[PDB]
């Protein structure tokens, strides 16, 4: 599933 | 949910495509640059635990929030641009960002 660096990514980084 | 940033990306990154979250701060640096915040100045997180950092710069960042007119199905946002530091609770190996504590 998702990890919570993964989640930390999807919902806050916009490179 | 229309055309602007916030009501985009939200949506875009499955944050309300099954409710309207109240906000939501996206980070527009390099991956890598903001994983390198967990090595930078160690700060107490406001739950009291040691594991947050706070970035030596100010970073490019755009706040979401929810208007007080919003309502599922329709999430609707006010979006503000701006350059502040960015606090980040870490963990893990590699000892990366698992949660955003705030901006300064």
């Amino acid at each position: 599933k998702e990890t919570a660096a993964a989640k930390f990514e999807r919902q806050h980084l916009d490179s | 949910s229309s055309s602007n940033y916030c009501n985009q990306m939200m949506k875009s990154r499955n944050l309300t495509k099954d409710r309207c979250k109240p906000v939501n701060t996206f980070v527009h640096e390099s991956l890598a640059d903001v994983q390198a915040v967990c090595s930078q100045k160690n700060v107490a997180c406001k739950n009291g635990q040691t594991n947050c950092y706070q970035s030596y710069s100010t970073m490019s960042i755009t706040d979401c929030r929810e208007t007080g007119s919003s309502k599922y199905p329709n999430c609707a946002y006010k979006t503000t641009q701006a350059n502040k530091h960015i606090i980040v609770a870490c963990e893990g190996n590699p000892y990366v960002p698992v949660h955003f504590d705030a901006s300064v």
